[PDB]
């Protein structure tokens, strides 16, 4: 009917706990860091990013830009029509991965700390890793209903499946931007598994570590999918009694079956 | 030729058999290849040979009333039925919409054309209430065959008619375009509670038309401009990407050619 | 800063795949892209690609995509170029490369390495006879004698050649090989002073690494 | 997606003139290019590595800039060790480099010869004989060689080649060398090389008697 002509959105990019990237102390000058910074409620240009349509990512003129090509260094802001044509050069994965295109090196956090810089890492599909362009800034609280119609119920350090209550405590969810899971009592703790095996019990651990285990995302198929090893969420042996929420390879029963009501 | 045929009781209506039901559905309405974001989209409307624009739903309460429905497939809403000898089909908006519309129900004695559209606001203002209020579900959706098969008869309500339209659409053709729609009429029919929607399914059966343009000019998956939707307790937050979108959506109408 | 060396020269079938090598040393390894360049005549130099070790990423250019694959073992601090169905159009001198520094206003070349010879054909390897050459007499004089070395019949491509292991420079012109109908010949001419002929030694020193081979060879004065 | 024309494709310049090779890029590559000089029987080396920024032990006579896509490089005091081909390279979308430009530098001068060397003995129990032909050092480098193997014109069975130009000096040399068998090398007695040149009033010959 036509071409999908695409536009140029003005938006903010939040990421790993829910901290925005920003341009630190302001100053635009060559080389000043790209940070993680609470995101403000405002119009500071050093946090709204407009989406070029050249696959560049522009804050107030200049360009979200890396020093290099090697993992570990740091993401700066630079003069587009100066640097490197492509040390600018950026995609966003509908998996929340923003990626270089030179080096598969992406956009990461390093620290969970406000006032850490940026940089480019290894791509692990990790928390550390995750972006989402948006203006709304905080989490999705929802909650999580899967096999037999029954809750995600994170009690203190264990997740399970108990038939759903308007207010338990608690079955309310905060899908955050940078792809981790969090139960909406404790923040801090996401849900996670420790490998990267098969089998391999999800726990609810902090996110301090922000790992590739604590990552994850809502499919196309109703599946929650690792976004690393390719597991989904399965209840072992499709028995909720167990109160055992595991990986497993993608197979498309109930078991493995989501869908997040808000 | 002969158009695709997907089969559905009421009788022994289980969560599987709905959830297959509207799987099979989903299999006809797309070619599955014009992919966006990972969410489907429908076929052009320009170009589909007329042996290619439509799908069959046919449907049983029990009683034996048997009702086969007609779905659009380049935006797979319901354009009219079937009760034996009769068939109806809404206002088509334009030509091409009048005389494809004549090849759906060939077999009839003879078929009849309304003079409204199966919009929900025509559809409301002739059935005396808004979908807020007109029940969902299993229950419901035995009710609105009943009330659909007598129409060839013509010893059926006309307000029931339209109070049936609005139920067989939603839980049908809403409830392919959504997962979202999908499970909360699975999770009724899990309960056996007739209950009318929230308003988060509400937002959505609007939207649906602009979710499936923001989503496809969104350059990186970021909208131009945000789309407000609304929770289980009617609310104000407003979506700004897709990642979130992609268990909602299962369905979106062709706008334009992808990037070359 | 240091260094990088890369392999021998390589002859292989025409069909078949050849990995030539690039053993990196002095810098730390991992965080540092390694390059690749080809040189077949005529055609000067063309980027072939890049890996970067240690997350094994690549980046290749087109017309060797397909034709080259990069691999990098993190264990002995090397990096690898494969061609796959060598024809007679990759037979050329590949080298390996590095940027200075993590980029990108560094990320210029430097650092190159040695160039390694893929030579392309069906002929077997053929160590070389070595024929010196005295003037003769032929008698004659004077101010400075010329003579050398007549490396005729071997094959593959490279040989270098001395006098005598290097000590004797200036004065010596190695001559470009000639394809023989199918063989390999040159020669290497070195002049040097009167006086120096019985008193000095001029031993040419040819060394043929394909064939593992080589021949010192005196020259001494003929009649 | 970058491509380079270079240009020229190659030139000759005189003793101490000055040189200028340009590049030009399909888009702009923001100034990030490089100049390389590919010495004969040497490796790459780096000259230029920011656009005008020169790399340290580069003579201050190599100079280079540009603007966008359009890009000088000038050697001004030539001098015999520039012989080489040059590129240029852009690091900005990726590596890509032009086609090369090789510089030949000029003199005048006139060809010594070999003086020609009869077969060698341990080729001779072999069946083979080669007789070889230097001309050494000279300039310029077209110039032509014959044989006469007993007064007639030997034509076939000859082999030669050219020297890359001299670092030292700007003069090529050539190696002529012509192989008959045992047999056709002892039914003859005068094998003489014949060279002919533009600087040579005469053409220069060495034969030699078995
Ligand atoms: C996220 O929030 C920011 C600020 O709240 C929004 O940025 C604003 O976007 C609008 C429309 O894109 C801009 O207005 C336009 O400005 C141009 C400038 O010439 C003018 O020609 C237009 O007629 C219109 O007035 C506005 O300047 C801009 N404000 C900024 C950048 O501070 C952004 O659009 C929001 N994004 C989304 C997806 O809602
Ligand atoms: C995270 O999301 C991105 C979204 O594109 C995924 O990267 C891309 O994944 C697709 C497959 O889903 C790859 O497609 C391949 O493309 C090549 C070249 O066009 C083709 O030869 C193959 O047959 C295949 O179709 C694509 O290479 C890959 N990368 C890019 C840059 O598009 C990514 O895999 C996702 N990761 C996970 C863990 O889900
Ligand atoms: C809906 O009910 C119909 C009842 O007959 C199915 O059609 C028939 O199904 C037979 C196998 O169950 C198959 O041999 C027949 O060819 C087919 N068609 C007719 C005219 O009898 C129908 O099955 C679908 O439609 C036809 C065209 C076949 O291709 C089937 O493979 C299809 O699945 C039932 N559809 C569903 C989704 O259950
Ligand atoms: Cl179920
Ligand atoms: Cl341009
Ligand atoms: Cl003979």
């Amino acid at each position: 009917a036509d071409v999908c002509m695409d536009p140029e959105p003005i938006v903010r990019i939040v990421g790993r706990n829910g901290l925005c990237v920003d341009v630190r102390d302001g100053r635009f000058h060559n080389g000043n860091a790209i940070q993680l910074w609470p995101c403000k409620s405002n119009t500071d240009a050093n946090q709204l990013w407009t989406l070029k349509r050249d696959n560049t990512i522009r804050s107030n003129g200049k360009c979200l830009t890396t020093y290099g090509y090697s993992p570990g260094v740091y993401v700066m802001i630079y003069d587009c029509n100066t640097a490197a044509t492509d040390a600018t050069r950026w995609q966003i994965w509908d998996n929340g991965t923003i990626i270089n295109p030179r080096s598969s090196l992406v956009l990461a956090a390093t620290s969970g700390n406000s006032g850490t810089t940026l940089t480019v890492q290894t791509n692990i599909y990790a928390v550390s890793q995750g972006w989402l362009p948006t203006n709304n800034t905080q989490p999705f609280v929802t909650t999580i209903v899967g096999l037999y119609g029954l809750c995600l119920q994170a009690n203190s350090g264990q997740v399970w499946i108990e038939d759903c209550s308007s207010e338990k405590a608690e079955q309310q969810w905060a899908l955050y931007a940078d792809g981790s899971i969090r139960p909406q009592q404790n923040r801090d703790n996401c849900l996670t598994s420790d490998s990267n095996i098969r089998e391999t019990v999800v726990k609810i651990l902090s996110c301090g570590p922000a790992s590739s285990g604590q990552r994850w995302m809502f499919k196309n198929d109703g599946t929650i999918l690792n976004l690393y090893s390719g597991l989904v969420l399965d209840v072992r042996a499709s028995d909720p009694s167990l109160k055992q929420i595991i990986l497993y390879p993608l197979h498309g029963d109930p078991n493995q079956i989501w869908l997040p009501l808000f | 030729k002969q158009y695709p045929i997907i089969n559905f009781t009421t009788a022994g209506a289980t969560v599987q058999s709905y959830t297959n039901f509207i799987r099979a559905v989903r299999g006809r309405l797309t070619t599955g290849a014009d992919v966006r974001h990972e969410i489907p989209v429908l076929p052009n409307r320009v170009g589909l040979p007329i042996n290619q624009r439509f799908i069959l739903v046919e449907l049983s309460n029990h009683a034996e009333l048997s009702v086969t429905l007609a779905l659009d497939v380049t935006n797979a809403y319901v354009v009219g039925y079937r009760a034996g000898n009769s068939a109806y089909f809404f206002h088509p908006d334009n030509q091409e919409d009048a005389e494809a519309i004549t090849h759906l129900f060939t077999d009839v004695q003879n078929r009849y054309t309304f003079a409204f559209g199966g919009n929900y606001d025509r559809l409301e203002q002739l059935a005396g209430n808004l979908r807020e209020n007109i029940e969902l579900g299993n229950g419901p959706l035995e009710e609105a065959i009943s009330a659909l098969y007598y129409y060839s008869t013509g010893g059926t309500q006309l307000p029931t008619l339209a109070r049936s339209f609005i139920i067989c659409i939603q839980m049908i053709s809403e409830a392919a375009r959504f997962q979202y729609i999908e499970g909360e009429m699975r999770t009724r029919i899990r309960y056996n509670r007739r209950s009318a929607p929230d308003p988060s399914v509400i937002t959505l059966e609007n939207s649906w038309g602009r979710l499936s343009t923001a989503i496809q000019e969104s350059n990186q998956g970021a909208f131009a401009s945000p789309i407000q939707l609304q929770r289980r307790n009617g609310s104000k937050f407003s979506v700004y990407d897709v990642s979130i979108l992609i268990p909602i959506i299962a369905l979106m109408v062709y706008r334009c050619a992808p990037p070359p | 800063e240091v260094q990088l060396q890369q392999s021998g020269a390589e002859l292989m079938n025409p069909g078949a795949s050849v990995k030539i090598s690039c053993k990196t040393s002095g810098y730390t390894f991992s965080r540092y892209w390694i390059e690749w360049i080809i040189q077949r005549p005529g055609h000067g130099l063309e980027w072939i690609g890049e890996i970067l070790p240690g997350n094994g990423n690549t980046n290749y250019n087109e017309k060797f995509r397909g034709k080259a694959t990069f691999t990098a073992d993190s264990s002995s601090n090397t990096v690898y170029m494969q061609l796959s169905s060598l024809t007679s159009e990759d037979s050329a001198v590949y080298y390996c490369a590095r940027p200075r520094d993590y980029g990108f206003d560094q990320a210029w070349f430097a650092y190159w390495g040695q160039g390694t010879l893929v030579t392309v054909s069906a002929a077997k390897t053929t160590p070389p006879s070595v024929y010196p050459l005295a003037p003769g007499s032929a008698a004659q004089t004077n101010s400075m004698v010329t003579l050398g070395c007549l490396v005729k019949g071997y094959f593959p491509e490279p040989v270098t050649v001395t006098w005598n292991s290097g000590s004797l420079s200036s004065g010596v012109h190695t001559f470009p090989a000639v394809l023989q109908s199918d063989l390999y010949t040159l020669s290497s001419s070195v002049t040097v002073p009167s006086s120096p002929r019985p008193s000095e030694t001029v031993t040419c020193n040819v060394a043929h690494p394909a064939s593992s081979t080589k021949v010192d060879k005196k020259i001494v004065p003929r009649d | 997606d970058i491509v380079m024309t270079q240009s020229p494709s190659s030139l000759s310049a005189s003793l101490g003139g000055k040189v200028t090779i340009t590049c030009k890029a399909s888009q702009d590559i923001k100034k990030y290019i490089a100049w390389f000089q590919h010495r004969p029987g040497k490796g790459p080396r780096l000259l230029i590595h920011y656009t005008s920024t020169l790399q340290p032990g580069i003579p201050s006579r190599f100079s280079g800039n540009g603007s966008g896509r359009d890009y000088s490089f000038s050697i001004s005091n030539l001098e015999p060790e520039d012989i080489a081909t040059y590129y240029c390279l852009q690091y900005d979308n990726l590596y890509t480099f032009g086609g090369g430009t090789k510089l030949e530098i000029k003199r005048a001068d006139a060809a010594p010869t070999v003086s020609i060397f009869p077969p060698s003995s341990e080729q001779l129990t072999s069946g083979g004989a080669s007789v070889v032909c230097f001309l050494n050092n000279f300039y310029p480098k077209d110039i032509n060689v014959k044989w006469k193997i007993d007064g007639s014109e030997r034509q076939n069975g000859v082999l030669n080649s050219w020297t890359d130009q001299d670092s030292k000096d700007s003069t090529y040399s050539m190696s002529s060398t012509l192989t008959l068998t045992k047999d056709e090398y002892e039914r003859h007695n005068s094998y003489t090389c014949e060279a002919t040149h533009k600087t040579s009033t005469s053409p220069i010959v060495k034969s030699f008697n078995r």
